């Protein structure tokens, strides 16, 4: 009866379509390859009082050298990047950035945009729907963790109904107490604390007894390919830097907590799989952005 | 660095006229400098000991 | 970025000679024409920066599948530098140079029932330049003379007292009209003024600053033609000479 | 309920979308660079008793010798800074000045358009809407000082509900009679004299006791960031010295008293922000506009 | 009965009593010129393309040459001549600078510091007090320009009473209708549009007739002596960006509209003569604060 | 009407007031670079089968030659190093270390000590105040995430009030079921999963009805002004070793999960931006820490 | 600058023998102190920077004129280089040396029945850092042992731990443990490179690097402008 899913899970808004090509994918890992020289060479300047290492890199990364009065803030690498970041996020993003000047700032560094090199772990739950009995209450919540608290207040042991989805791997279930969990149509085992399941295999019915609350720990693995460049720690940092500067205000968008949250959302969901494509664009481009910005501060409080 | 140290007079009493201008050399740039580049770059070219 | 540099009548219409229709086409999805938007430009501001899209764009925009969306399309080409995305073009018409659209009957296209105003309003003429106002003018003359709606053309010049003093004065099949023309249309090109790397506002002046910072760089790249230096290795065909002349005309 | 709002503040009209690159901005500061000069040679043609140096600076100006047959004009120089103006005010008039030319005029002088290096205080009060009761009568009059007179007919006291707008910066008010302010869900100060807000924390509540009329006198400062070669004295001067000639004669367009009013009327649009740069750039050319023909008046 | 007073002049909070001896007036007359070389050398650095002009100023001013990769705010001579700014609006703001940091700066120019040598005319025009009968109602609006509009009912001929004060030099009054005005125990003339008064030759009474309200329109000018370098329209100017920037937001001070109110109310207290020596020194201060911060502009929208 | 708060943004203790000059932090950062250079000089005499990179490391950073016999502390720097965390940490902290040996430390290398050339985000969510009806129960759970439970026994509808401070930038607020959230004077929109917040815009209203309990939960973003040699992942490495090997066990103090929650919950006191830059220059001597205690465990 | 600057016990003690009380006092009002108030940092915030106003800021106070006035006038210009506004102390005690008014009878000045506890808070000694603990001790040593109150001494050490530590080593009374005296007390110095010409964020930081920046040009340019103001006048 009662139906539960997963709160980051629900209506993901499309993604851009432009900036996909091989063109457009090799200015995006221009950006990255330049913007760890920026950051490298701040630090190298640090070290040996003296700003001709930041300069030579900032005249490459923004083809000008800086006059002293004058903000630094990256030229026109940093006024591409940042509003194609804006056009992968959604479908109404202006898309404003000519072929142009893509083609030049792509032929800066001689690198390949290829992004199926290598893969990823992410680690978000996805709990597509839970459905439970009449007389049991289901609450989900987290994203990176999910803990389903579930109470059987109906007179005998309820039958629920987990369905984890197709995209991922390996789901790893914990209880606060020993469960009764099995596929459908199959004998219910002894009661264990854990139980390694590949969610392909089939939904899961999980036995409710009569007393206290079961509750459910929920973690998830997935693998998808990425560039051979990528790192989960700086895609993170840029996708916080992106949101709280205002990148991501447009019209009849979802808001996610993570980028690991916004990956798993578009790869469940019809197309995924050309979503999450540019979903990983974004990624890599994120991940400029934050090298980016913290070499060439603006904001201050 | 640092400047040497005078002599315990000249610190008491000394004074040093000094100019602040630094001047530029836009005038002598700013040019048509088209048919003076090929002479000019024949001295750049003696400047530095040939083998 | 080709055909923006051109500064002649003569050379704008020997480019549109040897340059086929699919430049004009762009392939690319881009977005819808008219819409109020919000963009970053972080130089000047911290908040995002109000603007509005427009047809004349060095970007690729949706465009109408009629003849309407195809003139439009060549006339966005010329002033802007980039086309509009129509799908499904015939292979025929794709191969045609852009001066034949304009200017030919053979090409099956019916422009006809063109109306100037409207397309004037809808490639937005209140945000061009007089440069690209003026290459406007050319295109309207060319399909005019090929509809044999020269009245019209006239009519709509009454109307706007600016557009017919700054139009050019040329007949579109007379060579002789073409070489004595003193109009300068050149968009881009070597700038008498400094010019810096920084951004810009608008979409449209960003977008054509990318142009006129692009060409700078192209005109040092090796693939600038210097006439002064390298006359001899030029084929004869290409070589500028003063009979040269379009094909009828 | 009665909705009243200031007066310049309604249907701002667009402004030019031309003249706004880099090279159009170095003619303008050009212009404005020359026309300096122009008024300082007058200076240094009474310090001797030769024209030499009017005569050079307008050489420079005009690219021609002046003549003591005709006027002097400004030679092409006049023409450009006079037509670049018009195509500033409104979208419907024509840019008729070729780019070539501004490139060329450009190229005079050695300045560099940053119009962003410096800031001024517009000293114009935004008056979004004041909305007051049924019994209640409130009228606002003037732009540099907002004098809002309500009076309450009765028989209890009456809360009028203020909003100066999210753009300014500060917004000074001082009452006849001591009045008491409050922002929305917080509670009623004592009765003072002036009052000190920034605009964008919430619209005010004012409470208007039965009896003699309360007249609030509002002084507003904004910010906006303009060129280091920016003079507001020059700048205004020049404004009526164009609204004079005719220079904003044109269908469709709002007048304003003062350039204070026009640049606030212009940020509080919709999409403001992007007219703000243009309506600057507009200052910095009037201001060119007023030693010009100061010089040379026609 | 009635008791009507300018809005400006109520309660002059104290002025601050530090930083008025003849070693500090001559560290805010350094101030002034060494800002106003900043505002020149941009002027010259724009001009000429190089950044060379801007460096020797700032160098001086500074004592540091600017920096790549750092704001350019002006050392520690803004944030001495910051704080003093605070410090003489009000008892209340704190004294930070020591005096070693202010004998320091002061020693960078060769200026006289004397506040005395000229003077300057300021249009607040104060109306201490206006007394009416019980049947008129006067309101009083305005400080560079005061309009009165006052209306009888009932009876005739109502005398309302004006205190122009006694610091003032002249006031003119413009009425909207000819009106009637004389001194205490005088007679009165015949009725004109405008009168010229001395504010020292006592209380004015002007006689207001039934119905037909009239205005009276009253400017008033003052002579305050001020240094050679005072400028009113940078003085007012920084006024203004004082104001915005916070320098101003003390517990228990009064906010005025420009400078001219804050000096005129200052002057009309008790023991206002030693209140505007220091208003005086404020008002250079805040010529070189607006000088300074146009040169180097911090603020970004 | 009951209240609830965040444990960890419950009475932050003073920090320390020491070692915040510009001598000091030179010396945190020349601790930071030269503990860097020991881990890399041991991975170098592993790779090599030599002992010559390390020594020449450990010869700088003590000032001593290693020896088989005798342990290796770090030397002096390892004393400083220490010593300096401990002063950081609380206001009653001895502070012993003289200026002298500061000095002398920070000349070993050439690193500027600024702290403001960059930014990190800390991801801790501050909830100040939940203010509840009677008949509702809420209970606050976490800091980097906050879930939120609730549920009214009552007839009606409830209207719980969310503050989430002055200071975080961005709140995405994700709920178990749709729910209706909605600013003060403001109408309530239909319910939907997901809300994403700017703290500054006032409290926040969320409507609950009657039935299963809504779960809320919280996440949060703040832009810290930190070194350019900042890394969360050796930062937080570095606290939980400090409070493992007692170098916070002083009187009248408060202790942490982690370092973010540490420098929200001293962002968010009375004066909270006088201890973000104590507790940032912490942050960094942690990581100086971490580095050297792995390559010299005792 | 000169108290600032010296680094030894033997040193300090040397310049407070040849330093009337006229330096330690000064005649401007200043502010009142333990005063929550908000300055500006534009090297830093835009907005305002909170502090708290004490006696060691470097900047005059107002002072009351009791016994305890004047002590923490005098340790006040030990640790930060100025003093407080005591109003009208009169010729008698000005021209006195600092050294007599902690270690003489012949004052005329009560220095007993001084609680150590209460003047280490009002002048925050949990603020200062060890140089400027280590002269706060030792002027305390210099009035206990004149006053024969070394169990009082010995009790406020006792209930302060830190400041236990880092005692100094001397005995007033004795000459032997003065010279021998090791202690680094030097507050200001001529530094090895040079210190950027930046601000700090608190009151007392921001004083101090003033006064450190201040303290090359000062020693250089100190001598002639001093003497000629010394020529043809009597020593106070």
């Amino acid at each position: 009866a009662n139906r539960a899913t997963s709160a980051f899970l629900d209506n993901p808004h499309p993604v851009g379509v432009n900036y996909v090509d091989e063109g457009s994918r090799q200015f995006v890992a221009v950006a990255e390859l330049l913007a760890s020289k920026l950051i490298d060479s701040s630090r190298e300047s640090d070290e040996s009082n003296s700003d001709v290492p930041f300069v030579q890199a900032y005249s490459k990364f923004a083809d000008d050298n800086p006059r002293h009065l004058r903000v630094k803030t990256g030229g026109k690498m940093a006024n591409a990047l940042t509003n194609v970041i804006r056009s992968y996020y959604s479908i109404n993003a202006p898309a404003i950035v000519p072929q142009v000047e893509i083609d030049r700032l792509a032929s800066k560094a001689t690198v390949s945009g290829d992004m199926y090199n290598s893969y990823a772990i992410f680690n978000s739950v996805p709990i597509v729907e839970v459905l439970s009995p009449a007389r049991t209450t289901v609450s989900i919540v987290g994203s990176d963790r999910a803990d389903v608290t579930m109470l059987n207040t109906g007179a005998g042991a309820a039958n629920i109904t987990f369905n984890f989805g197709q995209i991922a791997e390996t789901v790893i279930l914990k209880g606060s107490v020993p469960f009764q969990l099995a596929r459908l149509n199959q004998p219910m085992p002894a009661a264990r604390f854990t139980y390694k399941l590949r969610p392909l295999d089939g939904p899961f019915i999980v036995v409710l007894p009569v007393g206290n609350p079961l509750v459910i720990s929920a973690t998830a693995a997935t693998r998808i390919q990425v560039p051979l460049a990528f790192n989960k720690a700086l895609v993170e940092s840029g996708f916080q830097t992106a949101m709280n500067d205002g990148l991501f205000d447009i019209q009849n968008v979802n808001y996610y907590s993570s980028f690991d949250e916004f990956i798993i959302s578009q790869y469940h969901a019809q197309d995924g799989i050309n979503r999450v494509s540019t979903c990983v664009i974004l990624g890599l481009a994120l991940q400029a952005y934050d090298q980016m910005r913290r070499a060439l501060p603006v904001r201050r409080v | 660095y640092r400047p040497r140290r005078f002599k315990e007079i000249e610190h008491t009493h000394g004074y040093v006229y000094r100019e602040l201008n630094q001047g530029s050399l836009l005038p002598l740039v700013d040019a048509n400098l088209k048919e003076s580049s090929s002479y000019y770059f024949k001295k750049l070219m003696s400047s530095i000991s040939n083998v | 970025m080709d055909v923006l540099s051109k500064g002649s009548l003569k050379e704008l219409l020997a480019h549109l000679e040897k340059t086929p229709l699919e430049e004009a086409i762009s392939y690319r999805i881009g977005t819808v024409p008219y819409q109020n938007v919000l963009i970053s430009r972080n130089e000047y501001y911290n908040q995002l920066y109000p603007d509005t899209t427009s047809l004349i764009d060095g970007v690729s925009r949706e465009g109408q599948r009629n003849v309407n969306g195809l003139i439009m399309s060549i006339i966005s080409y010329v002033v802007s530098g980039s086309g509009h995305y129509i799908p499904n073009i015939g292979f025929m018409l794709l191969r045609r140079s852009i001066l034949d659209i304009l200017t030919k009957h053979d090409t099956g296209l019916v422009t006809n029932n063109l109306n100037y105003g409207i397309i004037a309003r809808n490639l937005t003429v209140s945000k061009m330049n007089c440069e690209q106002r003026k290459r406007m003018l050319i295109c309207f003359k060319l399909l005019a003379y090929k509809d044999g709606n020269q009245n019209d053309y006239e009519i709509y010049l009454n109307q706007n007292i600016p557009l017919k003093q700054i139009a050019p004065n040329f007949i579109p099949g007379d060579m002789r009209t073409v070489i004595h023309n003193q109009d300068q249309l050149a968009i881009v090109g070597i700038p008498a003024y400094r010019l810096t790397q920084s951004t810009e506002l608008s979409i449209r002046d960003d977008n054509a600053k990318s142009y006129k910072l692009g060409y700078v760089d192209w005109y040092n790249s090796n693939s600038f033609l210097r006439e002064r230096s390298e006359f001899n290795l030029i084929r004869l065909k290409d070589r500028d000479t003063k009979y040269g002349k379009l094909n009828g005309w």
